[PDB]
């Protein structure tokens, strides 16, 4: 009698979806809010640190911004443990691309790869599966710039704008009335930005707390160039939107 | 386990793991495809509420294994990222050793046998992710449409329909639909699919997907503009 | 260096007539120019009228002949005791001796017994493995003192009927049990004074209808 | 009580519930009642079918030429432990070049059982076997239980209704221990002693199957017209 | 809802005992064999119109003398259907001879059989034994026609006249008086049809039931839906006649 | 043996593979197809050592055409040497070693431009205008790079190359009984029949 | 060892010998290097006896397996394919053969595919293979056409052995000239090379070096 | 509760309830008891015999290992022939390397290698059976007793099964006799007695003597099985001691 | 005989006053027959300059090999590899695999962005510790060059005087080796800039 579901994570629940997933979800929005926006000048990414006070130094670490590859960029939003794993895995998948193919990998590829881990763990053995979501923003010699979202399930769609965290469908509003296929790289740097603030109970988000990154495409010869904005950037951020 | 069994079966003869598979269709995206006589229409529901959605780098639910042979699944998109890359390496692997145009009866069987194995299998679940498989008989003009069920199992259909509120359209096809006299155009197919999406679906411009698959490796998307065209038709006859 | 596959010596001659079909071999056994065995027996019965006989290499056919027993006491225990068939056991040893084929074993297999139209049928079996439906066939290292002299007195090759010059040869005529026994007498009495692996004493098996009968003839020592 | 689903913990008794479960199967499964002697060995086995129209299943297996066994129990323990002696019987006349002896094939079974119910889960064989074979030493007859204990008799019975035929195999064991070299007298003694442990079911030639092996007789199944003269 | 390891009060197993109930929650398939073949018959199963019934089928072909018929889940039954068309080719390769229909059983049944919960032992392949039922029909040049029903639950049998699936209480009542040994090839067709009829509430055409036999002379052959219609109305000329 | 040339031409690529195959001393078939058809775009030969090129050719087909699918993108034809040459790569370090050679080549549609990129058996990337195989390539390297211009044109390219074949089979003795030329630019993939 | 196949509007004409020799000892005249697959296709035997008689055999069953799957005759080509893929894997560990895969069906046509243990495959018409090979290429050129109706090519067929077991002393044996048609095999029977060396110089008046 | 759900587990009482468990399993069977003496050792158990069908010298329980060590156990009787079964491929894995028999205070512990471990292990449940092992090397005379529990001990005697209590009190009384140990004639007489006063639980049905004893007096360190006239003594003077 | 003398070439390598050059040559073919005139031994990863020498189709296979592992350590610490220690990486990648080795000549050469101090290395089949402070060499050629750069080696030389030192030597030793030839570029690298010029010599 019964003795079962305690284990692995094969049998499906009550509800067709497995609880393990649900879960997952509420990690999620303990964690920051990263909301990416994708523009045919780049691609904006914007977070807010778990850490607080003075105590710990915000300006050499950063745990929600990893780097790919030049392009490919990735915006680590939930638990920690379940993430580090596809980042060196990611790594390897790309650079076996580039050490066969001499290319860089798409996004729907890589991520493809990376959304088939988290599949396998539900797939066979009563492995936890990922519960971290990224958000894969990179850019292609053929769709241009794609931007998708990595979903505890283990599938992956293409998005515009996306939020994590919480108020996710607050931010997807405000985001969807103030969307211009005009929109350059500063004006979505300052839309973002207010979107960030009212999404979230802390209006202040300092220069410390906040990270900000953003592609451009305006670099020598319109190639990809991330710049990595430091803390001490991101102050003159706010002086410039007039909100600090 | 450390002291448990993992083996299931229920006195009801159906395992717990498929009932609760079939209801992630159920609950997820609904799926419709007649097959004509000269062509095979697949339709496909897709959620375009969701603020700022990009469907050219979204990859499509309707995924093509072979040049005449195309697949269309209802379900969660993640056992999508598995089930349907098998099928492409099997399209290639039975043109490679056999010399032969993927077989429509015998890739059914691989799609339908990766479910199959892992139902047998310990520690593994199978695929909740019901496809449709539709191809045409190579060398040949006749089209072909087979329906794959989590259960392992495929039973070959002209029209079907999977997903949420499925039932409800079945009867629309027992109705509008005739299998003795099929639609032998391309329109009257289009049509019938038309008539078949707006219960579930109620236009839209990015929630319709409907590819129509011809012979001789021809398969095109329906136009956007060309959506509306049909639902037109039906409102004309509304007003009668 | 360890020899792959050695040869003692030893002369097998399968027979098969319109009714029946006999083996024989002589009771050799020699290593270089000295004699090993004055009498030791390499035929035996493998039931269902089937009588194997390897020339070749010794412990590579005792290991055939010791694993052929097991495969067909095996073929009744799934099948519940039902005969088998002379040209089904045929492909089965190729089966195994394929199997073998990366440690090549040098044997040379002749069966006798009957097909379902009750003929005899003799299947020789090639040291590469492969094998053909032989009407009569020798082996070993006599073979050639052998062959081109049954086609003489059993399928009457190059030998013209009185009477007729020029136009066609004796036609096919059946032998008796005791024409196809002078048959084997003469052919290892000539052969034993004309090849040093040939003598001692002979054993024929002949395998009818009724049974299986045994049959000793004295070859000389020399 | 969670100790009739486990087989690693010991149970207040003492030992397994398990096995007891498994003993019903050789009680609700089919009859036998064999003997034998210090020359021949008799099993008569009874067997069934499932409607009238089915054919009657043999229940007895051959191992070997000078061996064999009957089985009452679950079919899938049965065949399975008949492959393992197979191949012992062939492993002994090929590398030993000798008959498997009687004692040494109820230790690797028992080594075999033991193995799949010892460890976690695993396969536990619940069908009793009666193996009978021919040595230098005579023939035996081994009881195979699912308990994992092996005892030479010179006969016994096994299933439904087995106090009845045991109790006549005690009383004239005195009698059929001096009666040898007679396959009739051996063959006939095990008609009357499962007649009184079959119950409204006749006794027909496909009914029941008998087989003898021994020194001058080899293991031949009798079936119909073959047990007519016995019975 | 017990253990692999624990027995049932009878002495049989939870997994076996209750599996065999779940043979009878399927398609109902009736056959008979007899002195000149081995007439089989099975029933689809069709709910919607709009359901093929030439593409699929009930019944499918282990080797050109020897038929087969499915019923219940064809899942599982399909991965025994490759198990024995490997065993098909496996024997007639090396023995160059008919398969053996009581041997083929037994071989499936020794896969058939085996299952469990996982374990580092041996390897794994069965989650649950094979909860599908299968019909073995063949011919054999020794015991002549030969007709065994494959069963994970136990020991398989060789019926004359079996019929499993939801019918198979109604359906073998009628399969003791209604089978002798004068049965012909064309009697043994049309009592299949006639009795499949009784036991079913739908009605009987060429399209929801599909028909096979088994003959030495053609071996298998798959009754199309030509010659079944004209095996029905000629069952009907029969039917109103007595 | 066995004849693999081809040439870059201004508007498209020239490529032409042998046809008669010689197995051992006598000529089995005169009439072989030695080029195997990647994507519309792509065209590459093989040649080598009997059955080892032929079964090669195939499943990098099979990848390539795998990877096009899941991205329904065509792969590039300059990622497609990087791929061979990871294979090939391989092959020498493994147990068995494959000497294979090919000639990949087409018209890219991004950058609008052909391509023709020359690997040896042993695996080695090289991009050059004009290329082949075997002891016949000994004679075309030096008269090629006397005549041949990046201005010439599709025409003029395949009268040249019925110049060097006939000195190929004047000069050596052997005879491979034409080529298969097969030209490559935007429109796809086009047969020449006239040689 | 000669082997020879071809094809035309009519159908395949296949010609071998008997004649399998050890050494410089013929082993025996009655051998039959004719592998049957299935009905409708033809194997022959060259290089390894044992290897073409294995896998001729165990591709049959192979082939038996995708007719219980896909109910279709197996072409030609599927059997060629896959004979083609298992001798490639085994490249390198020895295990040399050849043959040549032979069929006439309705859906392909008469077809003539050539197997080599390297994995070289081809496709074609006339094919042949042995050691006498160039006397099948001179013979049968000659009077080669598509129209040839099926009886005058197994005379030429008779002569074209003839002609190739002649000089080469490791063909002989007996002529073997077998016919698939439409509904299957047809053996022909087998013409022994004595007995039909005497009516072909009697009657066509060849082999002006032999008296009479 | 999780205490005694699942084994090899800890418990709050120190004591594992498989090891009380074990001995009761134990307990259930025959009595199997072994005298230790200077000389050698010697062996005595009960042969339960459930009815006349049974034969006699073949379901003797007793497995020598070479010809030094004898064997006895008390308990489920598949886990015993299963433990000498491997004991067996143990002991001739030091003969085979070190060429020399092994010796009697090391062999416990190649026993207690499957022993201890599988009460450590729970997909493996432990052996439920006491064995009793013995016999003569170049170090002397050594007798040791298994526990099912995995722990061992030495003794000059044993008593195991459900007589245990009674016999270990006679066997006590052994010591007062000599100070040395009994002979190994004496010791047999001495061992028989003790078996029949234990058969007073077992009365219900019949009952076999079973002896066997490994000396270097007659047998010149040697495991053999009483017989001939040495068996019949026994069994007469030990009947009128109990008279 | 030997795969790295099929396809022969060489790189050559000298030190200055804050500036580094290093060079090889454009030649490419097997044995007597040639290949490609215009390939690059030299890949430029960051401020380091890895030529390599031997069998054609092994010097893109470490050097993807060697982009796969050099990658990494840019995404995790965030700064380019020192030449210093990509040696190591050099020598433990060679060593991988003992059996069956890989013919290169590799030759590693640089100038550190931190300490701020050239660094020249070179290795062998299996790789090897090599430093010297004032030229390293290797391939065919290299035997022509010991004495060469030793002679012409003058501490503290300017990047457009080390320039012409390093043409004359190469130069010179493209006409005496039939395996070197087909024009050469030179890399004269100041601080943060890269001089790539292709040298004029007489082609055959």
């Amino acid at each position: 009698g019964s003795r079962r579901y305690d284990s692995r994570t094969t049998i499906f629940s009550p509800e067709g979806r497995l609880y393990q997933v649900e879960y997952a979800l509420e990690s999620i929005s303990h964690a920051g809010t990263a909301i990416g926006i994708m523009a045919s000048d780049g691609i904006v990414l914007a977070a807010e640190r778990k850490v607080t006070s003075t105590l710990l130094e915000q300006d050499t670490s950063t745990e929600k911004l990893y780097k790919l590859n030049d392009k490919i960029a990735v915006a680590v939003a939930g638990l920690t443990a379940d993430a580090e794993i596809l980042i060196n895995t990611a790594r390897i998948h790309a650079q076996n691309y580039l050490k066969t193919y001499n290319e860089d990998i798409p996004v729907e590829i890589l991520v493809r790869r990376l959304s088939d881990i988290k599949q396998g763990y539900t797939q066979h053995g009563g492995l936890r599966p990922f519960g971290v979501s990224f958000i894969y923003a990179g850019y292609d010699d053929r769709y241009g710039y794609q931007l998708y979202t990595s979903n505890p399930s283990g599938n992956y769609t293409g998005w515009k704008a996306i939020s994590v965290g919480a108020n996710t469908s607050a931010a997807q509003t405000l985001l969807q009335m103030d969307y211009k296929d005009d929109m350059k790289v500063d004006d979505a740097i300052e839309l973002a930005l207010k979107t960030l603030s009212k999404t979230t109970d802390s209006s202040a988000l300092t220069y410390d707390r906040l990270e900000f990154a953003t592609i451009r495409k305006g670099a020598n010869d319109g190639e990809v160039y991330q710049k990595i904005f430091k803390p001490q950037e991101i102050k003159d951020i706010l002086v410039k939107t007039g909100i600090t | 386990g450390y002291d448990r069994a993992l083996s299931i079966f229920s006195p009801d003869g159906h395992i717990f793991q498929v009932e609760y598979a079939l209801e992630a269709v159920k609950r997820g995206t609904c799926a419709v495809g007649v097959k004509g006589k000269n062509c095979v229409v697949l339709g496909c529901e897709r959620r375009s509420t969701l603020k700022l959605q990009d469907t050219r780098i979204t990859p499509s639910k309707v995924s093509k294994i072979d040049s005449h042979v195309v697949l269309s699944f209802s379900g969660l998109n993640a056992d999508s990222r598995i089930l349907i890359e098998k099928a492409r390496v099997e399209a290639q692997s039975h043109r490679l050793t056999l010399e032969d145009p993927v077989t429509v009866e015998y890739l059914t069987r691989y799609v339908a046998g990766v479910q199959q194995r892992y139902t047998q299998s310990g520690g593994v679940r199978p695929f909740g992710v019901s496809t449709l498989i539709a191809g045409f008989d190579p060398r040949d003009d006749e089209p072909k449409l087979y329906q794959t069920e989590p259960s392992g199992i495929y039973s070959s259909w002209s029209a079907q329909t999977i997903g949420r509120n499925s039932k409800t359209v079945r009867e629309f096809l027992e109705k509008n639909y005739d299998r003795k006299e099929p639609p032998a155009t391309v329109e009257e197919c289009v049509k019938l699919t038309v008539r078949s999406l707006l219960e579930v679906v109620q236009t839209g411009a990015k929630n319709i997907e409907i590819t129509v698959v011809k012979p001789d490796s021809d398969i095109v998307a329906l136009s956007s503009e060309e959506i509306n065209q049909y639902v037109t038709q039906i409102e004309q006859e509304k007003q009668e | 260096q360890f020899n792959p596959y050695g040869d003692n010596g030893g002369t097998i001659l399968g027979i098969a007539g319109e009714d029946f079909a006999v083996l024989a071999g002589d009771t050799r056994n020699i290593t270089d120019y000295s004699i090993n065995s004055r009498y030791e027996p390499k035929v035996f019965d493998c039931g269902d009228n089937i009588v194997m006989s390897a020339n070749g290499f010794a412990a590579d056919g005792d290991a055939l002949v010791k694993r052929f027993k097991n495969s067909v006491k095996w073929y009744h225990f799934d099948h519940n005791d039902k005969k088998l068939s002379i040209n089904s056991a045929a492909r089965n040893i190729q089966h195994l001796l394929y199997g073998k084929r990366f440690f090549p074993y040098y044997v040379h297999t002749i069966i006798a017994g009957l097909d379902e139209d009750g003929k005899g049928a003799v299947y020789s079996f090639d040291p590469v493995g492969s094998y053909e439906r032989e009407q009569c066939r020798a082996g070993g290292a006599a073979a050639s003192l052998i062959m081109p002299f049954l086609d003489n007195q059993v399928n009457f090759k190059n030998q013209y009927e009185p009477g007729t010059n020029g136009k066609v040869k004796k036609p096919l005529k059946y032998l008796s049990v005791e024409e196809v026994i002078k048959l084997v007498r003469d052919s290892f009495t000539s052969a034993t004074e004309r090849h040093i692996q040939v003598g001692d004493g002979l054993e024929i098996l002949i395998v009818t209808k009724d049974g299986v009968r045994k049959e000793f003839y004295e070859l000389k020592r020399d | 009580n969670n100790y009739d689903g486990d087989t690693v913990t010991f149970s207040p008794t003492g030992r397994l519930f398990q096995v007891e479960y498994a003993l019903e199967a050789i009680k609700q499964g089919s009859v036998t009642v064999g003997l034998r002697s210090n020359t021949h060995a008799v099993l008569v086995a009874l067997k069934r079918n499932a409607d009238e129209l089915s054919s009657y299943q043999k229940k007895i297996i051959k191992c070997d030429e000078h061996m064999g066994l009957s089985l009452a129990g679950l079919a899938p323990d049965a065949r399975v432990l008949s492959n393992y002696l197979r191949q012992q019987c062939n492993y002994s006349s090929l590398v030993f070049n000798r008959k498997l002896a009687v004692e040494r094939a109820g230790h690797l079974l028992c080594d075999k059982a033991q193995k799949n119910t010892q460890s976690y889960g695993g396969r536990p064989y619940g069908v009793g076997l009666l193996i009978i074979g021919y040595d230098k030493s005579g023939a035996h007859l081994l009881e195979f239980q699912p308990s994992g204990n092996v005892t030479e008799l010179y006969g016994t019975a096994i299933g439904a209704r087995s106090q009845g035929a045991k109790t006549y195999l005690e009383r004239t064991l005195d009698t059929f221990i001096k009666i040898d070299g007679n396959p009739d007298e051996l063959i006939k003694a095990g008609v009357e002693a499962i007649s009184q442990s079959l119950r409204d079911e006749s006794l027909t030639v496909d009914n029941l199957s008998i087989a003898i092996v021994g020194k001058d007789t080899p293991f031949t199944i009798y079936d119909g017209e073959a047990v007519a003269k016995y019975i | 809802d017990r253990g692999v390891s624990t027995f049932s009060p009878e002495g049989r197993l939870f997994q076996v005992e209750y599996s065999l109930e779940a043979i009878k929650l399927g398609s109902t398939a009736i056959g008979i064999a007899t002195k000149e073949g081995v007439v089989l018959g099975v029933e689809k199963r069709a709910t919607s119109p709009l359901l093929e019934s030439d593409s699929i089928e009930k019944i499918v072909e282990i080797d050109r003398h020897i038929g087969c018929a499915m019923s219940g889940l064809t899942a599982d039954a399909r991965s025994m259907i490759e198990h024995a068309r490997t065993a098909a080719v496996t024997h007639n390769l090396y023995y160059d001879e008919d398969i053996n229909v009581e041997s083929l059983t037994q071989s499936v049944c020794d896969l058939a059989l085996r299952f469990g919960e996982g374990a580092s032992g041996e390897e794994r392949l069965m989650s649950r034994p094979f909860g599908v039922a299968l019909l073995i029909a063949g011919h054999d040049a020794d015991d002549g026609y030969q007709l065994f029903h494959a069963e994970p639950s136990g020991t398989f049998y060789r019926y004359n006249a079996k019929a499993i699936g939801s019918g198979s209480e109604g359906a073998q009542a009628e399969l003791l008086n209604e089978w002798h040994s004068s049965l012909t090839l064309k009697e043994a067709e049309l009592l299949v049809l006639k009795i499949l009829k009784q036991v079913m509430e739908e009605k009987l055409d060429e399209n929801n039931a599909q028909l096979s036999c088994i003959t030495k002379q053609d071996g298998f052959k798959i009754y199309d839906n030509e010659k079944t219609a004209e095996l029905i109305k000629e069952l009907k000329e029969k039917e109103a006649a007595e | 043996m066995d004849i693999i040339l081809g040439i870059r031409v201004q508007d498209s690529v020239i490529l032409a593979s042998s046809k008669a195959v010689t197995r051992g001393i006598s000529v089995l078939k005169d009439s072989d197809d030695k080029t195997r058809q990647l994507s519309p775009h792509t065209l590459m030969s093989f040649a080598g050592e009997a059955g080892d090129t032929v079964q090669f050719a195939e499943y990098i087909q099979a990848n390539i055409q795998l990877y096009s699918i899941r991205e329904d993108y065509e792969l590039s034809p300059q990622a497609v040497s990087s791929f061979v040459r990871q294979e090939l790569a391989k092959s020498i370090r493994s147990r068995r070693p494959y000497q294979v050679n090919v000639l990949i080549g087409g018209y890219d549609k991004k950058k609008n431009k052909p391509e023709l990129y020359q690997i040896d058996y042993l695996g080695t990337k090289v991009e050059l205008p004009y290329g082949a195989h075997g002891y016949s390539g000994f004679y075309t390297f030096s008269l090629l790079d006397h005549h041949y211009r990046p201005d010439m044109t599709t025409e003029e390219g395949l009268d040249l190359l019925k110049l060097c074949v006939q000195e190929l089979e004047k000069r050596m003795p052997m005879d491979f009984k034409g080529v298969i030329v097969k030209i490559v630019d935007k429109d796809g993939i086009r047969q020449v029949d006239d040689f | 060892t000669t082997t020879l196949a071809f094809r035309f509007q009519g159908g395949i004409i296949v010609a071998v010998d008997s004649r399998a020799t050890a050494g410089n000892w013929v082993a025996s005249q009655t051998v039959k290097k004719v592998i049957e697959i299935n009905p409708f296709l033809l194997g022959t035997m060259a290089g390894g006896a044992a290897d073409c008689q294995f896998w001729e055999t165990w591709l049959g069953s192979q082939c038996r397996l995708h007719e219980l799957r896909e109910k279709e005759r197996i072409s030609v080509a599927a059997a060629s394919k896959i004979l083609s893929n298992l001798v490639y894997q085994y490249k390198g560990a020895g295990l040399s053969m050849g043959t040549m895969i032979c069929g006439y069906t309705r859906k392909e046509g008469p077809t003539i595919y050539y197997v080599d243990s390297d994995g070289t495959r081809l496709k074609g018409d006339i094919f042949c293979v042995g050691s006498g090979q160039t006397f099948a290429y001179g013979v049968l050129d000659s009077n080669y056409k598509w129209d040839l109706s099926v009886e005058d090519a197994l005379y030429l067929g008779k002569r074209s052995i003839l002609a190739a077991a002649h000089r080469d002393a490791y063909s002989g044996g007996s002529v073997n000239l077998y016919h698939v048609t439409e509904d299957g095999w047809i053996y022909h029977g087998n013409h022994d090379v004595g007995e039909l060396f005497w009516k072909v110089k009697e009657e066509e008046g060849s082999f002006n070096n032999v008296i009479g | 509760t999780g205490y005694d759900l699942s084994n090899s587990v800890f418990s709050p009482d120190g004591r594992n309830f498989q090891v009380e468990y074990a001995v009761k399993a134990v307990e259930n069977g025959t009595t199997s008891i072994g005298i230790k003496c200077n000389d050698g050792v010697v062996f005595a158990v009960e042969k339960l015999i459930t009815s006349k069908l049974l034969v006699p010298q073949k379901n003797v329980k007793i497995q020598v290992v070479d010809r030094h060590i004898g064997c006895v156990y008390s308990g489920l009787i598949p886990d015993g022939r299963h433990l000498v079964n491997r004991g067996r491929e143990e002991a001739a894995s030091f003969k085979k390397l070190y060429k020399t028999p092994i010796p009697i205070p090391a062999f416990a512990d190649r026993l207690g290698q499957y022993v201890q471990a599988h009460t450590l292990y729970n997909s493996v449940r432990p052996f439920g059976v006491s064995t009793i092992f013995g016999g003569v090397d170049k170090n002397g005379a050594h007798l040791y007793m298994l526990e099912p529990s995995g722990s061992y001990w030495g003794y000059k005697g044993a008593a195991t099964g459900k007589g245990r209590q009674s016999a270990k009190a006679e066997l006590e009384k052994l010591v007062d006799h000599h100070p040395e140990g009994l002979s190994a004639r004496e010791a047999v007489k001495q061992a028989a007695k003790i078996i029949y006063l234990a058969h007073e639980d077992n009365k219900e049905k019949d009952f076999e003597l079973e002896i066997s004893w490994c000396s270097l007096s007659e047998t010149n360190g040697l495991h053999k099985f009483v017989k001939g006239d040495l068996l019949q003594e026994a069994i007469d003077f030990a009947q009128k001691e109990i008279n | 005989s030997d795969p790295s003398s099929i396809n022969g070439g060489i790189v050559v390598a000298m030190t200055g006053k804050d500036c580094v050059a290093i060079a090889c040559d454009l030649r490419l073919g097997s044995q007597s027959l040639g290949v490609s005139n215009k390939f690059e031994k030299i890949f430029h990863y960051g401020h380091v300059f890895l030529g390599i020498t031997g069998l054609a189709t092994d010097v893109t296979t470490l050097n993807e090999m060697f982009r796969y592992k050099t990658n990494l350590y840019k995404l995790k610490e965030e700064r380019a590899i020192e030449p210093e220690t990509f040696t190591q990486l050099v020598s433990s990648s060679l060593y991988e695999r003992r059996f069956g080795p890989y013919f290169v000549g590799p030759v590693v050469a640089g100038i550190n962005s931190k300490s701020g101090k050239p660094f020249i290395a070179g290795f062998d089949l299996i790789g090897c510790i090599d430093e010297a402070k004032d030229f390293i060499v290797s391939g065919t050629a290299s035997d022509q060059l010991f004495g060469m750069c030793e002679s012409l080696y003058e501490p503290n030389l300017e990047p457009e005087d080390l320039f012409e030192t390093i043409s004359q030597a190469l130069l010179n030793a493209a006409d005496r080796d039939a395996l070197s030839g087909w024009g050469a570029v030179v890399y004269i690298i100041k601080k943060d800039e890269v001089v790539k010029r292709y040298l004029k010599m007489r082609q055959d």
